[PDB]
Formats: C-alpha cells, sequence, structure tokens
RNA sequence: ACCAAAGCUAGCUCAACAUACUAAACAAAUACAAAAAUACACCAAAAUAAAAUAAAACAUUCACCUAACAUUAAAGUAUAGGAGAUAGAAAUUUUUAUCCUGACGCUAUAGAGAUAGUACCGUAAGGGAAAGAUGAAAGAAUAAAAUAAAAGUAAAAAAAAGCAAAGAUUACCCCUUCUACCUUUUGCAUAAUGGUUUAACCAGAAAAAAUCUAACAAAGAGAACUUUAGCUAGAUACCCCGAAACCAGACGAGCUACCCAUGAGCAGUUUAAAAGAACCAACUCAUCUAUGUGGCAAAAUAGUGAGAAGACUUGUAGGUAGAGGUGAAAA
RNA sequence: CUCGCACACGCUUACAUCAGUAACUAAUAAUAUACUGAUAAUUAACAACCAAUAAACCAAAACAACACUAAAACGUUUAUUAAUUACAUUGUUAACCCAACACAGGAGUGCACCAAGGAAAGAUUAAAAGAAGUAAAAGGAACUCGGCAAACACAAACCCCGCCU
RNA sequence: ACUUCCAAUCAGUGAAAUUAACCUUCCCGUGAAGAGGCGGGAAUAAAAAAAUAAGACGAGAAGACCCUAUGGAGCUUUAAUU
C-alpha cells in the first residue's frame, strides 16, 4: 500500500552553486553592443545620391 | 569533508555534492555501469593546462587547453572546442545568455602536443638520471614539462596580504623546540610554576 | 509475449582462435605415445569427476566419499538430504518394477 | 507512460500552393494526472463534442461537477495557444472537434472493513484530451425521413439476385 | 446476493451511456446587460452580486468600528455617505457612515 | 489516444588453484535494564540422539542420517536378517609430479533471501519482501529517441431469435444447421468438479535382461571380468502439488488459571453490627431481548439486569512451561 | 450537548513559531493537532539516584476512649564507625498509550462535576421496506412454545431441583 | 398518525463476496431421473431508474451427519508387549 509518486520538476537557482563552478564559463562573444552608431536622419535621401 | 558515494555511480561533469548532481541523480536511483578501461595512475599522462589536439568530432586537428579532467571515467575537457550550445538564464517570460558548453572527450581521441613541432605525438613516461619523472615524446624525442595550472582556491601565494589572524612567515618557520625528555605535561607545569606535592595511590588495572 | 524491437549487436565469433584451433589435439596421446598416458588424464574439472561417469545418485555418493571431509557445514547437510531423497525415490518409486 | 498528444502540435505541413482550399487550423491540448475519476470525467467530455468554444464554455460554467472547472481551464488555455502560437484569428471561430478522457496512474491503498478483513483502494486519476479546429461547427445529422426509409427499402428490393441461380 | 456472471462491456456501454444518465444541456443562459458576463435568467448575476457583497462588507466593517461593544445597536435609521457628500435635511437624526472612496455608480443616493 | 511495451547491467551459480581459516572497524563506552568511568567475590555443569519412514499393519529390524583416510578391483561375494524388508565387509590389489581454469551456468517472476536479513509482521524464538533501464554530454528538461503490438477503456451505447458460430448471401442481422470446454464416470449441455481475463513461471529421472547400429571375433575389453557366437561401445526408461500427525531442541505466565511480594479503593441509606444481612451509586461481572453479522467491534452498541465491607474488585513487579504448568473439573 | 485538570505507566518530537499544499496524509471540502520544508524548545525547589554493625522494646489499624477475631503494612533511641569539600548526573513538549485505522472498544490513582471541555444536521426532497422514540377509540393476554417485548402495572400464592453468599 | 437515523435526487471520496463464454423468455414433453440453451409449440422494437425475493439445484465453508482408508489422535481397561 505504501507507494507514492515521484518526478516533480522545478528549477531552483542559488548564488552558491553558481560561484562553485570549477571551470568558469567561456563566452565566445560579448553580450551587449559597446556603442550604438547614430546615423544622420538624412540617409533616406542621401542613399539616392552616388558621389 | 568527504562525501560517501554509492558502490555504483555515474559521473557527468558535476561534483558529487552539488545541487545539479542531486537534481540529475536522486539518492534513490542507480543506473547502468558504463565500461571504463582501467588506466593506472602511473599511465595517465594527460593533465590539466597542457595543449592537446582533438582527433575525432565535428572539429578535427584543432588544438586547445585542458581545463578539467574526469579521472573516474577517463575524460579530458578542452577549452571550448567540442562545444554544444545551451541556455542558462531561464524564467517564465525571459530566456537568454546563450552560453556554449564543451562536451567531454575520451583519452583515445586526445593526443598530447609537443611544444616544438606542434603536432600530436605518443608520450611514454621515462625515468631520467636526475630522478624526476618527465614525460618523453616518441617521434621528436623531446621531454614535455608539467602543465603548471592555478589551484581551485584561486589564491596565488606570490601576491598575498597577511590579515589580522594571519601568522607571518618568520614566526611560522621560527624554531623554538628544545628536545628534552619531558612530556608536554611536565614542561607547562614547571613553566608556570604549578607545584604539586602528593602522589597518586596504587590503582589496579583489569 | 512482447519481443525486443531493436536488433541486437551481432556476435562476431572467430572460428580460428587459440581454443578452437587447438581443440582436441592430444586426444590420441595413448594410441600414438606407447600407451604412457590414458586420455582420461587430460580432463580438467572436479576432483571426483575426472574420468568417471554416473547418474545423479552415484555422483552424490562419490562426492561425499572423496571431498566430503573438506565441505562446508551447510553444504554437507544439503548433500545428505539429497542422497536420502534419491535413495528413496530410485528404489521405492517408479513405474517399471 | 505514453505522451503522444503533446507532440502532435509540432507537425509542420508543407506550404500550400495558391488556389488550394484554405487549411483549417488544428490545436491539440491535454492535461495530465487530474484527480477526477475516469468515468465521471467522460460525461463532461461527451457533453461538449461538436459545439463551438463559446457555447462549450457557457455549458461548463454552470455545471456542478468538479471536472467542469478543470475542463474550462483547459479550453481557455488552449484558446490562447490557438490565437498566439498559431495564426488563428477570430478566437470565437473554434469548435471542439474531439474530446475524450483517459486513465492515468492509480495509487493503491488499504480500505478497512472489520473482522480483520481489508480491501484494496484505488486512488483514481484521469487525463483529458481536447482538439480544437478553426471554423463553424458542423451541422448535426437529422433523423432519416419517411422518404429516405422508402428509398433504401425499394433499393434493397432491387439489388436482389437469384441465389444459387445457374 | 452475489452476481452470477461478469457483465459484458456491450451491456455496460448501453447502461452507462443511456440518454437519462447523460448530462442535459442548459438553454437558459444569458449575458448580463451591465457587465457582459454570463448568468441564468432566474438567477442574479454572479459578478454583479459579488460586486455588491464586497461593498456591503466594507460598509458593515465601518459600522463595527463605530459601535465598539458587541451589544451596541442603533435605535435610529442608518444612512451611508461617501466622500464629497454631506447629510441632507431629511437624513438628519440618523447615524452617519463615512467612506473614503467615491460613491459607486450602481449605488443611488436619495 | 491513454494504461502500457522494449533494453543490459548490477550481481550470482558451479568448480579449480590457493594461502592454511571468526573479515572490515575499534579514540570513548559495551553482559546495572549491553554500549552508564569508579568497591570486599562465590564460581560453575555433564547423562547413548529420537521420530516422521520402509516391511503395503506393526512390536525384533529400516542405508545416509556426529565421529571413515581416498581411488581401480576383490563384491553386491563371505556373512548379518519376524532368515522377511533390507543391511554388508576384509584378507588381497590398483593410483607419476608443476603449468595448461575456466563455463554446449543464469541475465531483474532467472541467478544467492539480498539494493537486505534492511523495511514489515511477531512479547519472544522466528518469518521475511517488492523494488534498476534516455544519451558521447541532462554544466544538450522551449530536452531527446524508441514499440505505439497483452488483458482493460476511448475513438464508436443498443433494435425480435437463442452455447453466439458455421453454410452462406448483392446485403451486418433476418433463413437453415449445431446440448460450452477439461476432469470424473456404466452414462454429464447437465442443476457434478475447476477457471474473470492477460503476461511471466510451473510437472517423466535411472540402462540388470533385452531390441536397433557398429568394432573385433573363439575370443572381446586401455589390468581386476564375461565367454559352447560371444564380448566391448553407443542409442532407446520409470512426474508435480496437498494432509491430520510423530520426535528432538529452543522461545513464551506483559492476555489468562493459581500463588508469593508491595500498594490503592468501597460514597449515601437501614440496623447493638464492617452480619460471606438489606436498599442503591462508583466499581466488577454479563441474565433477557432488539439492532449489528466484511459490523464501531476477529464478540460491540442501546434498554434491562446480578453482586456492591467481601470466598470482593485493582495497579506495579516476581514464580510455576508442553511426557508439562494451572484448575471452587468446563476435559 | 456535557468524562474535565493533573500525576504514574506507556508512546518518542507526532508539541511550538513561519511558509507551502498541483499531488502525497484526513476515508470529502475548507484547511492544518495529524501531510511537506526551515527554524526553535522541556532550565529544579518536585521526582529518580540517595550508610553499616551491636543492643533495649510481648501490647494492631477502624476520629481510637477501648474492644472484636481472621491476630494485623507502618520505628525510635543509646553505642561504635561513615571521604565533609558552593555549583554532580538524570525525567520535564504533545491533541499521545494497547487494539492492522485519527476505531461507538480496553485503561490505575488524586480532585472536581465545573469557572473546564466539546458539535448530534455537507445541501435537498419528505416514496416503500428496515432500525430507534412518543401517543391512541372499544376490548385487556383473545397473541404466542412462554406475558418474549412493551406497559399509568412495580403486588399475592403453590410446586420441582439445589440449602444459603 | 407524527418525528429522528436510513432512504431517493445533487456535490466529493469510493470497498467486498462473486464472475467459463453469454445476443441471459414462457409452457408441455424429453433427458445423469427438477431445462433461459434439447424437441414440439407460444411470446418477442432497444435501453434507464425505483421496488418485491419464486428460480438460477443462488453466494459463503474441498459436509460437522453417514460410510470407506491395513490414514491419525484423546480417553479407559479384564487387549498384546513391557
Ligand atoms: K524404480
Ligand atoms: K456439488
Ligand atoms: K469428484
Ligand atoms: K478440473
Ligand atoms: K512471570
Ligand atoms: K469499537
Ligand atoms: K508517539
Ligand atoms: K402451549
Ligand atoms: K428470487
Ligand atoms: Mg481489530
Ligand atoms: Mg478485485
Ligand atoms: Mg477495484
Ligand atoms: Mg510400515
Ligand atoms: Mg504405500
Ligand atoms: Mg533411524
Ligand atoms: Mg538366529
Ligand atoms: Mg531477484
Ligand atoms: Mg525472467
Ligand atoms: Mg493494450
Ligand atoms: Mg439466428
Ligand atoms: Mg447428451
Ligand atoms: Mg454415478
Ligand atoms: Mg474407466
Ligand atoms: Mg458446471
Ligand atoms: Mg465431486
Ligand atoms: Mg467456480
Ligand atoms: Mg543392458
Ligand atoms: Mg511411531
Ligand atoms: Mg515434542
Ligand atoms: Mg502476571
Ligand atoms: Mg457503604
Ligand atoms: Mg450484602
Ligand atoms: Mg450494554
Ligand atoms: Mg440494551
Ligand atoms: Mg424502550
Ligand atoms: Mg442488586
Ligand atoms: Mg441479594
Ligand atoms: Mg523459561
Ligand atoms: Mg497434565
Ligand atoms: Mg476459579
Ligand atoms: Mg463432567
Ligand atoms: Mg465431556
Ligand atoms: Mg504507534
Ligand atoms: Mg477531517
Ligand atoms: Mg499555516
Ligand atoms: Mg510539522
Ligand atoms: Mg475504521
Ligand atoms: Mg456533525
Ligand atoms: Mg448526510
Ligand atoms: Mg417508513
Ligand atoms: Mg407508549
Ligand atoms: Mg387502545
Ligand atoms: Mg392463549
Ligand atoms: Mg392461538
Ligand atoms: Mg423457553
Ligand atoms: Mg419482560
Ligand atoms: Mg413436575
Ligand atoms: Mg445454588
Ligand atoms: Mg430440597
Ligand atoms: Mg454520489
Ligand atoms: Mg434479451
Ligand atoms: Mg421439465
Ligand atoms: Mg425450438
Ligand atoms: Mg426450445
Ligand atoms: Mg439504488
Ligand atoms: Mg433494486
Ligand atoms: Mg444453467
Ligand atoms: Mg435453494
Ligand atoms: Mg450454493
Ligand atoms: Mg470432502
Ligand atoms: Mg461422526
Ligand atoms: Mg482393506
Ligand atoms: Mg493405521
Ligand atoms: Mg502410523
Ligand atoms: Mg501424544
Ligand atoms: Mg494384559
Ligand atoms: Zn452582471
Amino acid at each position: 500500500s505504501e507507494k507514492e509518486f515521484v518526478e516533480h520538476a522545478r528549477k531552483a537557482g542559488l548564488v552558491i552553486p553558481h560561484e562553485r563552478l570549477e571551470r568558469p564559463i567561456h563566452l565566445a562573444c560579448t553580450a551587449g553592443i559597446f556603442d550604438a552608431y547614430v546615423p544622420p536622419e538624412g540617409d533616406a535621401r542621401i542613399s539616392s545620391l552616388s558621389k | 569533508s568527504k562525501v560517501t558515494l554509492p558502490p555504483n555511480y555515474r559521473y557527468g561533469m558535476s561534483r558529487p555534492g552539488s545541487l545539479s548532481d542531486k537534481r540529475k541523480n536522486p539518492p534513490g536511483t542507480r543506473r547502468r555501469r558504463v565500461p571504463v578501461e582501467p588506466i593506472s595512475d602511473e599511465d595517465w599522462h594527460l593533465f590539466c593546462g597542457d595543449k592537446v589536439e582533438i582527433l575525432e568530432g565535428k572539429d578535427a586537428g584543432k588544438q586547445g587547453k585542458v581545463v578539467q579532467v574526469i579521472r573516474q571515467r577517463n575524460w579530458v575537457v578542452v577549452e571550448g572546442l567540442n562545444t554544444h550550445y545551451r541556455y542558462v538564464g531561464k524564467t517564465v517570460d525571459y530566456r537568454g545568455t546563450m552560453i556554449p558548453s564543451e562536451a567531454p572527450l575520451l583519452h583515445n581521441q586526445v593526443k598530447l602536443v609537443d611544444p616544438t613541432d606542434r603536432k600530436p605525438t605518443d608520450v611514454e613516461w621515462r625515468f631520467t638520471e636526475a630522478g624526476e619523472r618527465v614525460r618523453v615524446s616518441t617521434r621528436s624525442g623531446r621531454i614535455i614539462p608539467k602543465p603548471e595550472f592555478p589551484r581551485a582556491d584561486g589564491i596565488v601565494p606570490e601576491t598575498w596580504i597577511d590579515g589580522p589572524k594571519d601568522t607571518s612567515v618568520e614566526d611560522a618557520l621560527e624554531k623554538t623546540y628544545v628536545p628534552r625528555l619531558k612530556t608536554l605535561e611536565e614542561e607547562v607545569m614547571e613553566a608556570m610554576g604549578i607545584q604539586e606535592t602528593r602522589r597518586h595511590k596504587k590503582v589496579y588495572w583489569y | 509475449f512482447h519481443v525486443r524491437v531493436t536488433l541486437p549487436p551481432r556476435k562476431v565469433v572467430d572460428r580460428w582462435n587459440e581454443k578452437r584451433a587447438m581443440f582436441g589435439v592430444y586426444d590420441n596421446i595413448g594410441i600414438l605415445g606407447n600407451f604412457e598416458k590414458h586420455p582420461k588424464e587430460l580432463i580438467k574439472g572436479p576432483i571426483w569427476l575426472r574420468g568417471w561417469k554416473g547418474n545423479e545418485l552415484q555422483r552424490c555418493i562419490r562426492k561425499k566419499r572423496m571431498v566430503g571431509n573438506r565441505m562446508f557445514i551447510d553444504d554437507l547437510h544439503n548433500l545428505n538430504k539429497r542422497i536420502s531423497y534419491l535413495y528413496k525415490h530410485f528404489n521405492r518409486h517408479g513405474k517399471y518394477r | 507512460i505514453s505522451r503522444k498528444w503533446e507532440k502532435k502540435n509540432k507537425i509542420v505541413y508543407p506550404p500550400q500552393l495558391p488556389g488550394e482550399p484554405r487549411r483549417p487550423a488544428e490545436i491539440y491540448h491535454c492535461r495530465r494526472q487530474i484527480k477526477y475519476s475516469k468515468d465521471k470525467m467522460w460525461y463532461l467530455a461527451k457533453l461538449i463534442r461538436g459545439m463551438s468554444i463559446d457555447q462549450a464554455l457557457a455549458q461548463l460554467e454552470f455545471s456542478d461537477k468538479k471536472g467542469a472547472q478543470i475542463i474550462k481551464e483547459v479550453l481557455l488555455e488552449a484558446q490562447d495557444m490557438a490565437v498566439r502560437d498559431h495564426n488563428v484569428e477570430f478566437r470565437s471561430n473554434l469548435y471542439v472537434a474531439e474530446s475524450t478522457s483517459g486513465r492515468g496512474q492509480y495509487l493503491k491503498r488499504i480500505r478497512y472493513h472489520g473482522r480483520g478483513r481489508f480491501g484494496i483502494m484505488e486512488k483514481v486519476f484521469c487525463h483529458y484530451f481536447v482538439k480544437l479546429v478553426e471554423g463553424p461547427p458542423p451541422p448535426r445529422e437529422a433523423p432519416k425521413t419517411a422518404v429516405a426509409h422508402a428509398r433504401e427499402y425499394i433499393q434493397e428490393l432491387r439489388n436482389r439476385t437469384i441465389t444459387h441461380a445457374l | 446476493a452475489a452476481p452470477k456472471n461478469r457483465r459484458s462491456i456491450e451491456v455496460n456501454r448501453c447502461r452507462r451511456r443511456n440518454p437519462q444518465k447523460l448530462i442535459k444541456v442548459k438553454n437558459n443562459i444569458d449575458v448580463c446587460p451591465e457587465c457582459g458576463h454570463l448568468k441564468q435568467k432566474h438567477i442574479l448575476c454572479g459578478y454583479c452580486y459579488e460586486k455588491v457583497r464586497k461593498e456591503t462588507a466594507e460598509i458593515r466593517r465601518q459600522m463595527g468600528k463605530q459601535e465598539g461593544g458587541p451589544f451596541r445597536a442603533p435605535t435610529t435609521e442608518t444612512v451611508v455617505l461617501y466622500s464629497g457628500e454631506t447629510p441632507s435635511e431629511q437624513d438628519q437624526g440618523k447615524r452617519i457612515i463615512e467612506r473614503e472612496r467615491k460613491r459607486p455608480s450602481w449605488f443611488t443616493q436619495n
């Protein structure tokens, strides 16, 4: 009679396990953009001019 | 502290006492035993921190640095070469920080790289006339130094500042032992002037 | 009656290993060796079954005679019960009699 | 266990050539391990077959069964998937094409009677399966009329052939 | 008594699916004119009544603080006034209940 | 479409060799009521094993059954037996060392009981289980691959008539023809027995004489024996489940029978009375009837009853143990 | 509507604070004394542990004055010794224990019968049959094995077998 | 006659003995000697809920009665052996 259910899935995160990684995570590329270029507002009309 | 493990256990690049390991392997389960070819401690020539070349996989002929070695299952993990991509930050309404993860490799797919010619070469341990065990290559015949790697603590003894409860190097190495034939009990009693006159009676042991 | 759904890895048996190639080499040692060793002196196995054959009763009796004093307590008891049951069954039971 | 209803939403059909009839949408949703019983849940599932989603929710709104609230949650969350995950506009243009109830995993207990006797108690769990299809509900079939019965009977008398003839 | 034989599933299906034992549909469901939710014709709207009940509890909760004792009850009529209102001449001589929120639309002053 | 299905490891079995045989751990506490540092002691012991069974009963007897030092023969011979069942030697003979050790043994209802003598059921001796499955990586769970195949249900309730099927038919029925299956019997559709259905597991075993095939043949067999066509070798053989019982050794008087210690209860009322007197509670027994009968209860609830200062109830703890204990005899 | 507080024996954190209950436990829901996780707790004056030898002593407990038969638990003093030295160790929770259950059963003593402790009905309809309770015309055992049961009755007498408790 | 617990409808949780397969009628006759199934005739749209217990030789316990078994045991003695 003493039989019960298993396998309840949950995602728990703590600071301690993240700081105990023996090998630090290696990132191939940076996350954000360092500086966003600001084009002038006239590019919609300059594009029709070649020189 | 040492954590006891079951007689049959599976290793998956996670330390036994981690929450990730407990989530993967609940204490009430046990899985199939994988076949691992026995390598004695004197035959394991792959350490952490030395450049190695990957033979088989999606990337072939590339070289990288070993960061982690799993001695139980005979695994060597290169630094971001045999990589698969996973997600780390997960919540209800947001996912991101796509971080590549490196899959394990066996010893047969990894051969040590000689410093000079930068090619894979078989390595055999040899005993030189200086009494030191130095790995020796087969083709080039050049010895390969040990891969000095920083410890897991992350503290370099070269750059260190003594705290309030840290003993100086001079006092640690200072010698004050005078080897006489009196126990620690006798020395302290006469050092502080504790004087005792009477003596114990006869006590029977059985 | 459910059968497996995946083909098992086929056993690649080599007919020419050391065991099969040299199998039964010195079976005629007596015939072609001036009759110095009977072929029963090549059998490897139990002490009481080297060059001997019998039914279940004669085998248990023979085992008790030779290696009986070297057996364990529990094994010595189980052998005695096996002898008694076979003795009663073979003699006091059956159809042809 | 078996989980095939969830994987039916991952089927990707090839693109349709122009001029072909528009393919109606199909949404598959289910809930697993409901505390309600298998047989009791069936009567609710039989109720809402063939009805549009809006009137299906209206009928289950006032039903006193404990499973009425459970099914209504399933339909509401399945409707959100249809309008967001799929390109189904007109969230009122869905009809319950198929609904059924399956059995889950039971828990066995001991039920006492007296005189030292006992009986095995089965904790009951059931699943609910619903499929929503875009479009107006199909029209329910009317009973055969007097002319239909006469037409079949005369046709039956005309199919007769000489048995064991030649 | 004990059953003589096992009932076949063919017989069980006929009994378990008879039209009497099936759930009957309801044809008296209507939309509430005020809030647009669902209600039956002969039953008050669940959403509208719940709107009233929450407000009634707040009014009664204010009355409790105005009579500390458990056996203190007014001997006169009661009038409830919201923010931005003052008692009328006909409302004088009665206990006053003050509520900070603006007077609700459904509630009508006399 | 649910419930389910599939996997091959964990380990085990039988030997061989073999050191020579109560492992691992013992800082402290462990035979006061074990794991509680510390006070004038007592300490210890043996008496042939019996019976279930076979003799178709059963009394003499009944292999192995504690202690043999083996193998090839003498031999199932001499002998011992209600001379019945069956029991059964010796004199005298034979045996060349070490390696060649592994598997025509099992693969999660198998193999040890074992993931384990742990959960759990017993006061105690004792009994004793079920339970694992992804991948190279789950530090690839908006995760992936695989059968979608047992009974049971859903998709899809049913339409006169019959061991449920067959002959058929343009057509599912309608028509015609047929007394379920095993066991047990002179004879069973029998209203004689057993089975809800599914998966796994579960029951014929021995070589004296013989027949078939072959080697060699007045001789055969790799010693020991048989021989007036015989000797040697191979092949062909004889089940499973179940009693009431019988004997030996352990563990049980925390329930109950009786007794030895040490304690604790009996209010009111009636009488010179604490009189195995009287009325009636607490308290202790359980007369009669009704509910209950898988029940609240493996002996109870409701009403009603008998005793209630005694040969009375009751707590703690100790004593008597199965050829017995105990008993105001009900075996 | 009324078995309430405490100790002994037993059970062994099931108690307390906070949070969670999709599911497991409660034979249902709310929910949490009973299910899950974290944290916390019972402090000795009460109770356990708590001297030996020799000698004197016939004289009951029952309001004990004094007696009965069944002859009765209950010690003081003198002498010889006894480490003499703040604070030792241990039991302190609970809605609980024995009965397979959160069982209408079994369970010792002190003091109250309450100032304390608790809820017979989940929501309806008001059929039969069944169980429990109240009332009844005229008759009052005509019922039935028997006046079993029930009753506004609560009495009188004979016989058989055992004397009686 | 009237109340309460049952009861019937609604909501929640949800057990037991039992079960060869059943598409599971009546009558007379037959028959291992008492037929839902055989034979001769009758009756016959299909299902649900609530009731009464004639039959299914109903369910429960490998009949306690009786006999058999070269099957046991308790008791008694003028059985046999001791
Ligand atoms: K035989
Ligand atoms: K019978
Ligand atoms: K029989
Ligand atoms: K049978
Ligand atoms: K005792
Ligand atoms: K009870
Ligand atoms: K407890
Ligand atoms: K009479
Ligand atoms: K009947
Ligand atoms: Mg019980
Ligand atoms: Mg069952
Ligand atoms: Mg069931
Ligand atoms: Mg005999
Ligand atoms: Mg016999
Ligand atoms: Mg004997
Ligand atoms: Mg003689
Ligand atoms: Mg096993
Ligand atoms: Mg198997
Ligand atoms: Mg199936
Ligand atoms: Mg027919
Ligand atoms: Mg017949
Ligand atoms: Mg007969
Ligand atoms: Mg016969
Ligand atoms: Mg039958
Ligand atoms: Mg019979
Ligand atoms: Mg049967
Ligand atoms: Mg022969
Ligand atoms: Mg005997
Ligand atoms: Mg005995
Ligand atoms: Mg006792
Ligand atoms: Mg009195
Ligand atoms: Mg008296
Ligand atoms: Mg009573
Ligand atoms: Mg009563
Ligand atoms: Mg009464
Ligand atoms: Mg009395
Ligand atoms: Mg009396
Ligand atoms: Mg004893
Ligand atoms: Mg006796
Ligand atoms: Mg007595
Ligand atoms: Mg008598
Ligand atoms: Mg008698
Ligand atoms: Mg307990
Ligand atoms: Mg409750
Ligand atoms: Mg809470
Ligand atoms: Mg808790
Ligand atoms: Mg119960
Ligand atoms: Mg109640
Ligand atoms: Mg109720
Ligand atoms: Mg009635
Ligand atoms: Mg009355
Ligand atoms: Mg009257
Ligand atoms: Mg009369
Ligand atoms: Mg009469
Ligand atoms: Mg009588
Ligand atoms: Mg009476
Ligand atoms: Mg008389
Ligand atoms: Mg008497
Ligand atoms: Mg007399
Ligand atoms: Mg119900
Ligand atoms: Mg019918
Ligand atoms: Mg008849
Ligand atoms: Mg007929
Ligand atoms: Mg007929
Ligand atoms: Mg009913
Ligand atoms: Mg009925
Ligand atoms: Mg029949
Ligand atoms: Mg009958
Ligand atoms: Mg019967
Ligand atoms: Mg019988
Ligand atoms: Mg008799
Ligand atoms: Mg006879
Ligand atoms: Mg006999
Ligand atoms: Mg006998
Ligand atoms: Mg006896
Ligand atoms: Mg005599
Ligand atoms: Zn409204």
